[PDB]
RNA sequence: CUUUAAUGUUUGAUGUUCUAACGUUGACCCGUAAUCCGGGUUGCGGACAGUGUCUGGUGGGUAGUUUGACUGGGGCGGUCUCCUCCUAAAGAGUAACGGAGGAGCACGAAGGUUGGCUAAUCCUGGUCGGACAUCAGGAGGUUAGUGCAAUGGCAUAAGCCAGCUUGACUGCGAGCGUGACGGCGCGAGCAGGUGCGAAAGCAGGUCAUAGUGAUCCGGUGGUUCUGAAUGGAAGGGCCAUC
RNA sequence: AAUUCCUUGUCGGGUAAGUUCCGACCUGCACGAAUGGCGUAAUGAUGGCCAGGCUGUCUCCACCCGAGACUCAGUGAAAUUGAACUCGCUGUGAAGAUGCAGUGUACCCGCGGCAAGACGGAAAGACCCCGUGAACCUUUACUAUAGCUUGACACUGAACA
RNA sequence: GUUUAUUAAAAACACAGCACUGUGCAAACACGAAAGUGGACGUAUACGGUGUGACGCCUGCCCGGUGCCGGAAGGUUAAU
RNA sequence: UGUAACGGGGCUAAACCAUGCACCGAAGCUGCGGCAGCGACGCUUAUGCGUUGUUGGGUAGGGGAGCGUUCUGUAAGCCUG
RNA sequence: AGGACCGAACCGACUAAUGUUGAAAAAUUAGCGGAUGACUUGUGGCUGGGGGUGAAAGGCCAAUCAAACCGGGAGAUAGCU
RNA sequence: UUUUGUAUAAUGGGUCAGCGACUUAUAUUCUGUAGCAAGGUUAACCGAAUAGGGGAGCCGAAGGGAAACCGAGUCUUAACU
């Protein structure tokens, strides 16, 4: 058979131009009002995936 | 993606965005295949008859990669800035 | 702990609010707190709400 | 029968 | 009854004498002001001393209390 | 709005009665040589019982499972996250069921700015007033104080007082520091709009380091961003937030 | 005390001497009245204790009679086994040596005996611990469910008050 | 009397007797997706369950907890 | 259990202290012979030949190069009473 | 008369000894208990696996029982040797 | 063999002979090699057929953004030095 994609990985990551992955930062869902606005401003753009993380991510997204 | 019972990386991060259904029916074309079409007119029909886009494609951009030299007439396709510059400099009418 | 969560809502061009904490047993007084609004781009009066 | 066993 | 200790928070002098820094580089992380800010050096809200200009780092003793100061020479 | 009252407009509840549903493991006759069954008379019940669907309770009767780890063996006890000091061998880091203490907050002022001021503890003198309240002077120099544990700091005060205030502001951010990562921290400067100050300037919380939980799932508000033929809408997305 | 920890409680009887036994006393750690209390004739391949008789149980073994063991002829296994030219001691050593070091002793090979050693054989220790093992059992652990039980609708109709 | 066939024959289990409780007969209860069988071709001096265990003397106090029984005015409460 | 606390014999130095000169002593180093890896430096690169230097203990593991067995083609070939 | 008494057949299994690669995968020998009953035995039926049956030990159900055997899921799964 | 460590008195094996354990399928990523090269390649199927057709499709040559959309730029932002 063909390989199945881990679908939560396809909901979490997106492929970019040089083959890296972009993801959303993880602290911005709830109790934000005790977080400073500098924290919430810095957690707002999409980041890139680090390299041991990239090794574990490439296995879960085998197609795209 | 098993990390030893630690919560995995694809489950530690928030899922984001949605999937649009209009992005499947849109195919950008470059200018290099603009000479590949039969005849000198470029519309949806001849772009499908020349195997450039596909059957389910409804919309197209004709963006600037390069290599356009002949007068072509583009009908109903959205054209970018630099692409319409290079097309009108090649000679043919951009839209009618 | 005893600080309740309250929000403070814009007066002019309310498409915006801030959120803060307030103790009820010491201060039942209102916030008004002339903060900045990014929607109307000015410093407006804000008001206490739940 | 726990006589030879180290119990 | 014992058995608790916090994680060590990596304080200390990051950039020593004569080192070339860019502006915005962190020179000293500290709790109080063991070192005080001098020329081209700013003091952060947790008393971090950082480079406000790019040059070389310099340590001095100054003032009537023989206190440590960190200066930067714009090279 | 209120208190009963006739009349019709409609149901409900309760009780009694009737028999024609249904029951009969009552009697009798036939199939039939039959204590099965069916059918026919008749008696007794009778719209009850019982059965189907839906539903509340109960249910170790039965079933599927769970019942943490560290641990000078395991159990019992204690601990599990965060902060400060020592161990820690003068960069950073560094274990033990090693030695000691705290946190799970508070505050629209205890935040910002401007202006001003400077302790502890003793000695002397003086109404009650006395070891210790208030006053005045002297000594001393930070042994004080910091909203809260410890350490580092603090006089240019970060300590104490008063005026005016909301920068406890929005979008970013060169550059670094620290983590395997998720993450965490510091930050000059730029755009917009303010506060204090005569001005240089300072302010995007608090002397600093604890006061905290990822994701999923949903709640609320805004934004046509999408919106399954089309126009909406639902539902998603994004932004703020629980 | 089938119950009592401290404990061989203390006193008495039985014995030359009695942690057991019998009778008492109550300090009942922690008896107790149908998960019965306290008695009780008879019964018991029932538990404990004492006595008489009787004896090789014993002091302390001796002899005899038969069946094996022993030799001869016939037939003929089994467990076990890395290979062996398979000594003692003291030390060392994965920490208790036939095998290493040092040393001492010892012609080669059987047969009958005995079992100190070969950490002898036998059974992938049954105790202990571990596995995000398993099975059964328990319950006011969780989630269900058969059954029992409640009401609504259906089978199900007619009069009245 | 019975019991662990193959390490336990007992003080265990049974027993006659005692008490409580259910059951009015298409009985309770049990085995049965049901029909139907057992109870019983018996019917409260009968049948089932539970505890105790001949006989003698007797079985004291507690209904707070839990279980059962009875009430149901009031509060809460499903499908509809 | 048997001296049994120099390994033993034995030693009045064959013990200890100092000074020195010899010598023994390893798979170390040198000599001679050979093989292989890696890297420089040339000959004309049959991607070789040579000169120089250096390397060559190895578990888990990584990399490279081979031997042999059965069957298929070459092979109705070749060997074989 | 008697779940009376003593005691053979018959039924059982209290003690000891022997056997323990047995003569025997539960015996023999010498004593032992019941022996007209809640007895024993033949022949034939019936009850069945979360089931039966049990004067109850988790005992017995074909040398197998805190869930028989056979076959199939099935090469269950095994961070373990 | 397992180990920090075994002559170990830790495991395993009486011996010989024979058999006995990293496979296959399908996808995906990287490396080597071959073809073609801004192009490459067909699947089923037809076809007397490992030929030749069949370009349905797939990958690549463009990305940014959640998306609409824009496009060598795009996103954030009222707009970015
Ligand atoms: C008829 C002959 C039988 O043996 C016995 O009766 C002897 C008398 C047992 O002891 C019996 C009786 C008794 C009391 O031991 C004497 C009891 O403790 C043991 C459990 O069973 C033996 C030896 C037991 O071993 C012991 O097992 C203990 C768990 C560990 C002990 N080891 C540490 C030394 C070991 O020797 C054990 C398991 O039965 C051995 C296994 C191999 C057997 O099952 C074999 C087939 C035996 O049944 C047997 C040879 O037929």
């Amino acid at each position: 058979p063909k390989i199945k994609t881990v679908r939560g990985a396809a909901k979490r990551f997106k492929k970019t131009g040089k083959g890296g992955f972009k993801h959303k930062h993880a602290n911005l869902r709830h109790i934000l009002t005790k977080k400073a606005t500098k924290r919430k401003r810095h957690l707002r753009p999409k980041a890139m995936v680090s390299k041991g993380d990239l090794g574990l991510v490439i296995a879960c997204l085998p197609y795209a | 993606g098993f990390e030893g019972g630690q919560m995995p990386l694809y489950r530690r991060l928030p899922k984001f965005g949605f999937t649009s259904r209009k992005a499947a029916i849109t195919a950008e074309i470059r200018l290099s295949d603009l000479a590949k079409v039969e005849g000198g007119v470029v519309d949806l029909n001849t772009l499908k008859a020349a195997n450039i886009i596909g059957i389910q494609i409804e919309f197209a951009k004709v963006i600037l990669a390069g290599e356009v030299t002949t007068p072509v007439t583009v009908r109903g396709l959205r054209v970018t800035k630099g692409a319409r510059a290079a097309i009108e400099a090649a000679g043919g009418k951009i839209e009618e | 702990g005893i600080r309740e969560k309250i929000k403070l809502v814009s007066s002019a061009g309310t498409g915006h609010f801030y959120t803060t904490t307030k103790n009820k047993r010491t201060k039942p007084e209102k916030l008004e707190l002339k903060k900045f609004d990014p929607v109307v781009r000015q410093h407006v009066i804000y008001k206490e709400a739940k | 029968m726990t006589h030879s066993m180290r119990l | 009854r014992n058995g608790r200790d916090s994680e060590a928070k990596r304080l200390g002098v990051k950039r020593f004498g004569g080192e070339s820094v860019l502006a915005g580089s962190i020179i000293v992380r500290q709790r109080g002001t063991k070192f005080h800010a001098g020329a081209n050096v700013g003091c952060g809200r947790d008393h971090t001393l950082f480079a406000k200009a790019d040059g070389k780092v310099k340590f001095e003793v100054k003032g009537p209390k023989n206190r440590k100061f960190i200066s930067i020479e714009a090279e």
